[PDB]
């Protein structure tokens, strides 16, 4: 019996003319008769250094004050933004570390990447140090990022296609985020928490529930790996960043792609994106040595950041909204405000 | 026969399809209003000066 | 493939007879020796105390996770630690560290381009053979604190000059490094001990050197 | 085959270490053919190693299998053998391969050089194709390690260390002995016509020295009682072999069936 | 041994005396807009070489010294008598117990 097989088309081209019926009005010619806001540039406000060796990974925290932050001569430090004095200076177990967040609260953090394993750091010990608290194994490819929900419920993405929502206190999992045929990067989470996408090497992302996890929505139409994906402020959209030098844009209902990017002066793929509170402002770092900002409504290059001597890697958003810090190879972090 | 891996594709097929999408013009007329009222919550696009600021520069007088 | 199980268990367990006896029968410390091995070596528990768990914590900050495996980078830092200011062991230098990366890291083939080095894998059996194992082995011994085996290895190999001065050098720092870390105060008395007797070797040898042939001599402690 | 084996010129010779031994040892040597005219050997000897003349020869033809003697017989054979020729510069000449007689005189020179300075010229010369590592001798002019250790499943002998200078010689063959008996007795030959500096006009002494050994030693031995130099021989009782078999025959000299030894 | 720390910081210091040393200042100006023999000797492989083989006879001189000297004292020659003395009489005394008339 292979009637499956010749099933496989006439369900997947139902959806594919679903999507052709419904571009009537497109992004830009409604955004046409909105406020023109030119171009607006930043520049370099404070800097972070300390940290001898590249650094790979950073996330924001909810008082935009204390940042993770994972370099490649396996070292982990706090950085407290208002005077860039060292706070908590934390070693690694391996040299090759990818995978830092922040908390919810500020409690505990984790770390990640080829180590094939997560581990999670007690910050509000009784002791007055840190010390390791938990473990997690079972993801046999590299892990490629990790992010917190609370301090009882956890979510990674692994590059072994698959993902996990894991139990802290026991160690095991839940619900194992199966389907991808390539390694998923990074994921994007819902304000709500409620559903959340994905993306990895098949150059489409996949939609997924914080209960149960069902292949919701697919959106597919890139040209290599999803690298990074960030979740718009609405919870109902989301941006799809890859290597082949373009990045998309979808959504939750239509199941299509809602704007591109019209620049070809960008010809590197893109390292991180990240949306602005409102979903007004974009920022993106690319391969080469030019960092530029983009325009989310009006589909405008925001600005240019080039103030890195390597390439940008990672990439943050204030919850206030008045400073960008960009993560780059150079060894160095710095504020743009 | 060996139809196991097929199994899990028409699976999905029949249950992906089982939304409503909506027009482009619906969806260029849902996040417009969201980001114009959020456009004023968001100082990315209304830069705060030096006050509110807490990236602020430090000035020591004395 | 016995017999480098055996020098491997007689070096783990501070037996110099049974290394001396191996090495008088066949086997070579220039084929045994690689980084794996000196990883592991690096890394036992067997035999008597030594201080450098606490040269390690001191060292990368004072934190540290508890159940760690010391790689040879930690080593080399160590060293430069302890030696002086503008020392450069060849551990940390960017060949040795480029070389170790490909010791873990590309398991996945992808994962390459995530890391983003800015780096040829010879067809030497492994490019992991020590050129001159036995420099390797006495700063094994003495940073263990194992007199005898570093008493063994250090009259084999070249440049017993500088290995006794070195020796020298590292056993007066941990020493005081050990006396100011209030330790139970006789450690401090064993490593002035091991300091002084490889200095007195480094000097008799330079006596023996300088009665043998003046120039030869002269040109040892310039070149 | 009917020897035919093509004449090109050699690309083995220079000094190696003997890596994976007690003592580091450097030795000198190189590779030539099975015809080679002992006078341009003499030669290189001289010239290209620095070896002067020397007062007396020893030949220690002995039995090529692993033969253990008893103790307190090695020990005193092995140290007259080390004082009669660290005494009086002579020069040592030894089959080379890690076989045989060749293997207790290696471990004579092991005890001596732990205890006592001085070198000994312990030239060996072994054909070519026994060796376990035929490669890695390649090199020229530069210094090779070379392992000492030795797995019988190879079915090859190592070449022994603790030798100052060897003489490989080959005839195409590989795993066969044959191809250094002529070539050794030619060159023992033309060092005995040679002059030592003393003004007499006498020529350097030859002796020879017998340890066990099989059927071949017979020979060897009447081929040395015959010669026009006629070369005296010593042979030690406590072999057990036909060395011993002629030292009890030494007795009684002027019961022919008592030989059936099988 | 304070003495090479004189020579070492004497040869770092510039030509000219203090009264004079300040043009030599102005001239670090001009080399700051673009050791073959007192610290250091550098040799060739064969140099290397023979050192190495110079240092490794030494060290074995050294050695057997050594021992030799260590083996030729009156302490040691007197426990190495003291020892044999005592199993030659032991041995003496059965050989002279286990007698067969």
């Amino acid at each position: 019996l292979d009637q499956l097989r010749q099933e496989a088309e006439q369900l997947k081209n139902q959806i594919r003319d679903a999507r052709k019926a419904c571009a009537d009005a497109t992004l830009s010619q409604i955004t046409n008769n909105i406020d023109p806001v030119g171009r607006i540039q930043m520049r370099t406000r404070r800097t972070l250094r300390g940290h001898l060796a590249k650094i790979y990974a950073m996330h924001w925290g909810t008082d935009s004050r204390l940042l993770v932050s994972a370099s490649q001569d396996g070292k982990l430090i706090i950085w407290d933004s208002y005077t860039t004095n060292k706070v908590h200076a934390i070693p690694l177990r391996s040299s090759w570390v990818m995978t830092c967040a922040y908390a919810p609260s500020g409690n505990y953090v984790a770390c990640g990447g080829l180590d094939n394993i997560c581990s999670i750091y007690n910050l509000k010990t009784r002791e007055g140090n840190v010390r390791v608290s938990r473990e997690l194994a079972g993801h046999t490819g590299y892990l490629s990022c990790c992010r917190f929900l609370d301090d009882n419920q956890i979510v990674t993405s692994s590059g072994d296609t698959t993902c996990a929502l894991w139990d802290i206190e026991t160690g095991q999992q839940t619900t194992t985020f199966t389907g991808h045929t390539g390694d998923v990067m990074s994921l994007s989470l819902a304000p709500d928490t409620r559903l959340f996408v994905s993306g990895a090497c098949d150059a489409s992302a996949k939609l997924w529930d914080v209960r149960e996890g069902m292949c919701r929505q697919t959106f597919t139409g890139h040209e290599s790996d999803i690298n990074a994906i960030c979740f718009f402020p609405n919870g109902n959209a989301f941006a799809t960043g890859s290597d082949d030098a373009t990045c998309r844009l979808f959504d939750l209902r239509a199941d299509q792609e809602l704007m591109t990017y019209s620049h070809d002066n960008i010809i590197c793929g893109i390292t991180s994106v990240s949306f602005s509170k409102s979903g007004r402002l974009l920022l993106a770092g690319y391969d080469d040595f030019n960092c530029n900002v983009w325009d989310a409504l009006k589909a405008d290059r925001a600005g240019v950041l080039a103030g890195h001597d390597n390439r940008v890697s990672c990439l943050g958003v204030t919850d206030d909204g008045m400073a960008v810090a960009t993560g780059s190879w150079d060894s160095f972090l710095k504020i743009w405000n | 026969a060996s139809i196991a891996q097929a199994r899990k594709l028409v699976e999905q097929l029949k249950m992906e399809a089982n939304i409503d999408r909506i027009k482009v013009s619906k969806a260029a007329a849902d996040l417009m209003a969201y980001c114009e009222a959020h456009a004023k919550e968001d100082p990315l696009l209304t830069p705060v000066p030096a006050s509110e600021n807490p990236f602020r520069e430090k000035k020591f007088f004395s | 493939g016995s017999l480098e199980q055996a020098m491997l268990d007689a070096l783990v367990l501070d037996r110099v007879d049974f290394v001396k006896l191996l090495i008088e029968n066949g086997v070579s410390m220039h084929r045994f020796l690689t980084i794996s091995r000196l990883e592991e070596l690096y890394n036992t528990r067997h035999g008597p105390s030594n201080t450098l768990y606490h040269l390690v914590r001191d060292v990368k900050k004072g934190n540290l996770p508890p159940d760690y495996r010391i790689s040879l980078i930690d080593i080399g830092l160590v060293i430069e630690y302890l030696m002086g200011g503008a020392y450069r062991c060849n551990y940390t230098r960017k060949r040795f560290r480029t070389l170790y990366h490909n010791l873990f890291g590309p398991k996945r083939p992808k994962a390459l381009k995530l890391l983003g080095m800015e780096d040829i894998d010879l067809d030497d059996p492994e490019i992991n053979h020590f050129p001159f194992p036995f420099h390797e082995l006495m700063v094994w011994a003495v940073l263990m604190k194992r007199q005898k085996m570093a008493l063994f290895f250090w009259q084999h190999g070249e440049e017993a000059m500088a290995k006794a001065l070195v020796a020298c050098k590292l056993c007066k720092a941990m020493a005081h490094e050990a006396s100011e870390n209030d330790m139970v105060d006789d450690i401090s008395q064993e490593l002035n001990h091991n300091s002084r007797d490889f200095g007195q070797l480094a000097v008799e040898l330079l006596d023996q050197s300088y009665k043998q042939d003046e120039q030869l001599a002269m040109k040892l402690l310039t070149y | 085959i009917s020897k035919h084996t093509q004449l090109s010129p050699t690309d083995a010779f220079g000094t190696i270490e003997f890596q994976g031994g007690g003592h580091s040892n450097k030795a000198m040597y190189v590779r030539v053919s099975f015809d080679t005219k002992p006078d341009l050997l003499l030669h290189l000897m001289t010239k290209e190693w620095q070896l002067e003349l020397p007062k007396l020869l020893i030949s220690v033809h002995g039995g090529l299998q692993n033969f253990e003697l008893q103790p307190k017989l090695k020990q005193v054979f092995g140290k007259g053998l080390i004082k009669a020729a660290m005494t009086t510069g002579a020069w040592i000449f030894t089959g080379g391969v890690n076989t045989g007689v060749i293997r207790h005189v290696g471990d004579a020179l092991k005890d001596h050089a732990s205890k006592s300075r001085g070198k000994i010229c312990t030239i060996g010369i072994a054909p070519w194709g026994i060796v376990e590592n035929q490669e890695d001798l390649i090199g020229r002019d530069v210094v090779r390690p070379y392992q000492t250790m030795s797995n019988p499943m190879s079915k090859l002998t190592v070449l022994n260390s603790m030798h100052s200078h060897f003489i490989l010689a080959d005839n195409g063959t590989t795993g066969k002995y044959g191809a250094e008996v002529k070539l050794r007795r030619q060159l023992e030959k033309h060092i005995s016509l040679q002059k030592i500096n003393t003004r007499i006009g006498q020529g350097v002494p030859v002796v020879a020295l017998i340890v066990e050994g099989g059927p071949n030693v017979i020979s060897i031995v009447l081929e040395y009682l015959r010669d026009t130099p006629p070369v005296p021989v010593v042979v030690c009782d406590g072999s057990g072999r036909a060395s011993d078999i002629l030292a009890f025959g030494h007795k009684y000299s002027e019961v022919t069936i008592q030989k059936t030894f099988t | 041994f304070q003495r090479y720390q004189l020579i070492m910081t004497f040869h770092e210091r510039p030509v000219l005396p203090p009264p004079l040393i300040i043009f030599s200042h102005m001239t670090m100006i001009f080399q700051h807009v673009c050791r073959d023999y007192g610290l250091k000797l550098f040799i060739t492989d064969d140099e290397l070489k023979k050192v190495h083989d110079f240092e490794e006879q030494c060290i074995e001189e050294y050695f057997r010294e050594k021992d030799d000297r260590f083996n030729s004292s009156n302490d040691e020659r007197i426990r190495v008598t003291s020892e044999r003395v005592e199993n030659m009489s032991m041995r003496l005394e059965e050989v002279n117990e286990r007698e067969h008339s």
